[PDB]
């Protein structure tokens, strides 16, 4: 005739003024916390009512794609931004400022300005590696009264 | 297990070429102008030169990807007349259907 | 008598983004098949239709590229078999319609989309200027 | 003349597609998803559908095996976006040369054998090692008790010879966590006289135990001997004082393991029980499935389910009406199996219902069960119903849970045939010979 | 001899005619004989025949049903996403307001197709149009701009057009087309000295 | 004398099936294609590589299942899903069904790196279309 909620407790905690406002999520996790995750994994699973919940779940393991369809989804060219891929001259800057050298580096940077299928690192290994290969031929461009840096 | 030797060789040609296609297209860009000095260009075309023959993109051939075959490869579906025409005439090429007007 | 006794929903944020506004989406499906092609068109009109969506559709002209191969394997030139790929089209123009409803109709007609049937979806963003446009910095 | 510009909707990547599910119901007709909607192929028994559940799972297990032993056929990735789950899975280390990586990498791939030869060549060579490595190699040995783990291919379980309480002796510096890790492992594996040892040595250190390590002396100190209930609930109490003066605040998984070590004395501790989870109430620890059902199962027992188990059951019925579940402890799913199975003890169709309903409300259905816990659960279910409810109802369910929900035993159709025969309806009975067949 | 299994008589039998369709085929699944309910035939008759019948039947296997979306479905499901929806500003009645309030029109294509790879270069260009009347500028500003995009500008639709595909992504794409928008507008405005050898 | 996928009327008693029955020339006229897939449209890609997956697939299936099969398969793609739709004979037990299924879409998934389903209907002999 009593409710089984309401009645003599333990009284061995007082009803806590504040709950834990300060947790430790920082601490790296455990094997045992590991374990107790996956059995709080394991009372939920079930085997899937119908084809709905199969596409949900392979959406939620990557294998199916999501939608509307995006053809750069999983996909960003390590952040880069137009400027970077575009406007290559501060690239130049150990290269002539002027001269035939800075000519064919400015067409090199135009063309690779205009690719869009090269990451920026590549652009940029493309115009490192003139550099490397112009001042390991210095000599023969001196010889032609061209300098180079 | 590829084919033949002759797929085998194409093969070896077309990793090649993917490892030095970098190369060739920095020298050949040093090449293809008249900007720089002459004798760069002549150092240049040495050192292309000097470069791996099966390197050279021109040597790859359109094998068949199955039949090996080099000539009569439809380059949309990379397979033989004859293979391309097996496929399709049963049915298992989606779209491909024999064309009457 | 085994309903569930409740209905359990997924989550929709109204977020506080403005919404992207779309003129037009211009959904061209692509087809082997006239008769897909056109149950694919009454399922996505009458989705449009249900969703308070206005809907226009039109079927652009198709392609019929046609191909030529030699009949034997050795030598008899003079016989061939031609082959051809009819491509079908079918163009759904959507208006007025926010970038939250676009995304939804979208991923419904993407998801039911049927096999051997590709779809090229051209959607125009209504923008306005930008600060730098609107007057001159000059 | 003024345009306004509509909030943007958010919502998750399965938003659309859990909205579209929500329309559609259980197939009445059909079998379960996972089998092959074919006549030749879909199970024609309880039986048959644990064995070819059994068989796919077998297939599904040779296909990762063959995967895992030739990953270089399949590493050739052509999907984009990458789909990592896809992958093969590689289980070799690769530092190793003797170091404290190389040491944390054997834990975290979880081979026993190279992290205690790891460790050993580690301590011989004097190389450095934090106590936080040391730490996660005694939960690694400690958790499976130097067990070796399973793969596809390649009572105190705690073994009197041991590398764990080996490697804890050569261990120089220890902590509450190495001390909390080694009682774990002991309790799991019930080396309970053990445990106790090292908590004994672990408060003449002054050091403060974890929840988990008090869940774990709860377990060891009620199963280590046999005295009556008023002695182990006297030393649960003093252990709770324990974690009240290390102001460690317990957790579920506490009042969840009292409920579960005190469930052998049954009416000994019928009331104890309520005041236990009265202050559960009290602090605020939410009881979960698991609690509810150590509760039911403590209050189960033959006799007069009518003094104290009705009262019981209908209250928490009454506390867990209308609320949507969430997974809290491993013990959750056994929950409904328990509540059925009073609800048939007591032949109460309106309770069966009521906790039927429960189960259908939100994503309740989930925590059903294992297999052999579902087909108990809806066995119990439709002998009651057959039992306690009109015909035309019993047939409703009948053609709404069979053989969608269960595949039924011979024993309840034998039921139906006479809840049938007490209707007097008859005409059916050659329709249930066909489905027996 | 071991016993050999009978194949049971298909559901379809135990299907009502007043049922959820829906609740069936929820989602895109092959024809299945034993889960449709409809004596369908597919195949051309042999002489003095029948077309074959849906047992066995790879013609009807072969067809993209579309079982799963018959119009009851397409109702319930248009009625349960209808809470994602975002009701259009009523305000913007015609193209002619949406030109007034938005005059920067921006183009861009997603494609869909069947594969494992979902990339397609063709996705990332986008196409930038405003109208040179919705836009603020004088008689020289026009005509400068004019000559600067040269073949972009159609003076018979009095709409400037750039098209923005030399970027990998996108956004990169829309970012580069508002920059050139920005640097286009101010030299037009910048006035040079040269250009009075106009 | 045309040749091609034909069945050559030999005694009037060799039974073949609907697909079997017709020559190519029916294809997209009495009978569809056997693969579906947007590669051969107009400006799509990949068509070389979606034929080279169906004919792995076909020639992987065969060799699976020996002898279960009654007919070709069907291979539709839906994005990046794949379904394999296939006509078997009721020969095996269930539980070996159950297990090749379960073991083709594994290594299938893993091989093609996309979720591979395979719908099996089964018939209790080869359907006969005709007799040749």
């Amino acid at each position: 005739r009593k409710n089984i909620f309401t009645g003599k407790r333990l009284n061995i905690f007082d009803m806590m003024a504040v709950t834990k406002e300060a947790p430790e999520t920082d601490t790296s996790p455990s094997l045992w916390d590991v374990e107790f995750a996956k059995q709080l994994a394991t009372v939920n699973e079930q085997p899937l009512q119908n084809g709905f919940e199969e596409l949900i779940q392979w959406t939620k393991e990557g294998k199916l794609w999501e939608f509307p369809i995006n053809n750069e989804a999983g996909f960003d060219d390590d952040g880069s931004e137009f400027h970077e891929h575009i406007f290559l001259e501060k690239h130049l800057e150990s290269f002539p400022k002027q001269g035939p050298i800075r000519h064919f580096m400015e067409l090199v940077t135009c063309g690779l300005s205009k690719n869009p299928y090269l990451s920026v690192k590549q652009k940029v290994e493309h115009i490192e590696w003139f550099r490397n290969y112009f001042n390991e031929k210095k000599d023969i461009l001196k010889e032609s009264n061209i300098q180079f840096n | 297990h590829y084919v033949d030797w002759r797929m085998w060789r194409d093969v070896k040609r077309r990793k090649m070429a993917y490892e030095y296609a970098d190369e060739r297209l920095r020298i050949n860009s040093l090449r293809k102008n008249t900007i720089l000095p002459k004798i760069l260009q002549d150092v240049a075309d040495e050192e292309i030169a000097a470069l791996p023959r099966d390197s050279c993109p021109v040597r790859i051939r359109n094998r068949c990807v199955m039949t090996s075959r080099p000539r009569g490869v439809k380059r949309r579906w990379r397979l033989s007349r004859i293979v391309f025409r097996h496929l399709a005439d049963h049915g298992q090429l989606s779209g491909i259907q024999r064309a009457t007007w | 008598v085994d309903v569930p006794k409740d209905l359990t929903k997924p989550v929709v944020t109204i977020s506080d983004e403005p919404d992207i506004l779309y003129k037009r989406l211009s959904v061209l499906v692509k087809g082997h098949d006239k008769a897909v092609l056109d149950s694919y068109e009454y399922f996505a009109v009458l989705a449009a239709k249900e969703l308070g969506i206005s809907i226009k559709v039109h079927e652009p002209p198709r392609k019929i590229e046609r191909f030529t191969l030699l009949q034997s394997v050795h030598i008899y030139k003079k016989h061939r078999v031609q082959y051809e790929m009819r491509t079908l089209y079918r163009c759904l123009e959507l208006e007025h319609l926010t970038g939250s409803t676009a995304d939804v109709y979208l991923e419904y007609i993407q998801r039911n989309l049927p096999e051997g049937v590709a779809m090229e979806v051209t959607k125009t963003q209504l923008e306005q200027l930008p600060e730098h446009i609107k007057e001159p910095i000059w | 003349e003024e345009v306004v510009i509509p909030k943007k909707k958010t919502w998750d990547k399965v938003a659309v597609l859990q909205a579209l599910a929500s329309t559609v119901n259980r197939d009445t007709t059909a079998v379960p998803y996972v089998f092959q909607d074919d006549p030749y192929l879909m199970p024609a028994s309880s039986l048959e559908s644990r064995s070819f559940l059994l068989a796919k799972k077998s297939g599904e297990n040779v296909a990762k095996f063959i995967i895992n032993s030739y990953p270089k056929y399949f590493q050739k990735d052509i999907a984009e976006p990458h789909i990592p789950c896809l992958m093969p899975e590689y289980f070799e280390p690769q530092i190793k040369d003797i170091s404290e990586a190389a040491l944390k990498e054997r834990i975290e791939l979880r081979k026993v054998k190279a992290s205690v030869d790891m460790f050993d060549q580690l301590l011989q060579a004097g190389t450095t090692v934090s106590l936080e490595t040391t730490n996660s190699l005694l939960d690694l040995l400690c958790y499976y008790g130097d067990q070796e783990p399973s793969t596809d291919y390649h009572g105190v379980t705690w073994r009197a010879k041991n590398n764990a309480e080996r490697i804890f002796s050569l261990m120089p510096e220890k902590n509450e966590h190495s001390y909390c890790t080694m009682i774990r492992g002991m309790v799991k594996h019930r080396a309970y006289e053990q445990a106790l040892n090292l908590y004994t040595e672990l408060l003449n250190n002054r050091l403060h135990a974890d929840v988990y390590t008090f869940n774990a002396l709860i377990e060891a100190t009620v199963c280590a001997i046999n005295e009556k209930f008023e002695e182990k609930w006297s030393k649960i109490l003093e252990l709770l004082r324990h974690m009240v003066a290390q102001k460690v605040k317990p957790n579920l998984q506490t009042f969840n393991t009292i409920l579960k070590c005190l469930r052998r004395f049954h009416v000994f501790a019928r009331s104890p029980a309520l005041q236990v989870l009265r202050e559960m109430k009290a602090i605020g620890i939410e009881p979960s499935l698991a609690t509810y059902h150590h509760i039911i199962r403590l209050f189960d027992q033959p006799g007069d389910p009518l003094k104290r188990s009705s009262f019981i059951i209908y209250d928490i019925m009454n506390e867990l009406m209308g609320k949507r579940f969430s997974p809290k402890d491993p013990d959750d799913d056994k929950f409904f199996q328990s509540a059925m199975s009073i609800c048939s003890s007591l032949r109460d169709l309106e309770l069966a219902y009521q906790v039927h309903g429960l189960l259908k409300t939100g994503d309740n259905w989930k925590f059903i069960g294992p297999d052999q816990h579902r087909n108990f659960y809806y066995s119990k279910f439709f002998d009651l119903i057959c039992l306690m409810e009109q015909i035309d109802v019993t047939l409703k369910w009948y053609e709404d849970l069979i053989p969608s929900a269960y595949f039924p035993h011979s024993q309840t159709m034998i039921h139906l045939l006479q809840a049938l025969d007490v209707a007097n309806r008859l005409e059916v009975i050659p329709k249930i010979w066909k489905d027996s067949k | 001899r071991p016993p050999r299994r009978k194949a049971l008589p298909p559901r379809t039998e135990k299907m009502a005619v007043d049922q959820d369709w829906p609740s069936v085929y929820p989602v895109a699944a092959p024809f299945k004989p034993s889960a449709v309910p409809l004596p369908v035939r597919m195949g051309y008759p042999v002489k003095k025949g029948v077309p074959m019948a849906k047992e066995g039947n790879l013609e009807l296997l072969k067809i993209p049903n579309f079982l799963h979306l018959t119009p009851v479905a397409i109702k319930k499901h248009c009625e349960a996403l209808k809470d994602f929806c975002t009701e259009w500003p009523a305000a913007l009645d015609s193209d002619e307001k949406c030109e007034k309030h938005f005059p920067i029109e921006i183009d861009s294509t997603d494609y869909v197709s069947s594969g494992p790879s979902v990339r397609n270069p063709r996705a990332r260009v986008v196409v930038l149009r405003v109208k040179l009347s919705s836009l603020n500028l004088d008689d020289h500003a026009k005509k400068k701009l004019i000559k600067l995009v040269g073949e972009r500008y159609c003076k018979t639709t009095d709409v400037l057009t750039i098209k923005t595909d030399r970027c990998p992504l996108r956004r990169q794409n829309y970012d580069y087309a508002v920059y050139l928008l920005t640097v286009l507008y101010h030299e037009s405005w910048n006035t040079e000295e040269w250009e009075k050898s106009k | 004398k045309n040749r091609a996928a034909r069945v050559r009327v030999s005694k009037g008693d060799k039974p073949v099936t609907y697909e079997e029955a017709h020559a190519p020339h029916y294809i997209a006229h009495r009978k569809g294609w056997l693969s579906l897939h947007t590669g051969n449209l107009d400006g799509e890609d990949h068509a070389a590589e979606r034929t080279v997956e169906d004919v792995f697939l076909r020639k992987f299936m065969w060799g699976t299942f020996p002898g279960c099969l009654a007919d070709q398969l069907v291979l539709k793609r839906r994005g990046n899903q794949l379904e394999i739709c296939a006509v078997v004979l009721r020969q095996l037990s269930p539980h070996k069904y159950y297990f090749l299924v379960g073991y083709s879409e594994t290594l299938l998934s893993y091989f093609y790196k996309c979720p591979v389903r395979l719908h099996l209907q089964t018939v209790p002999s080869k359907v006969v279309y005709k007799y040749l």
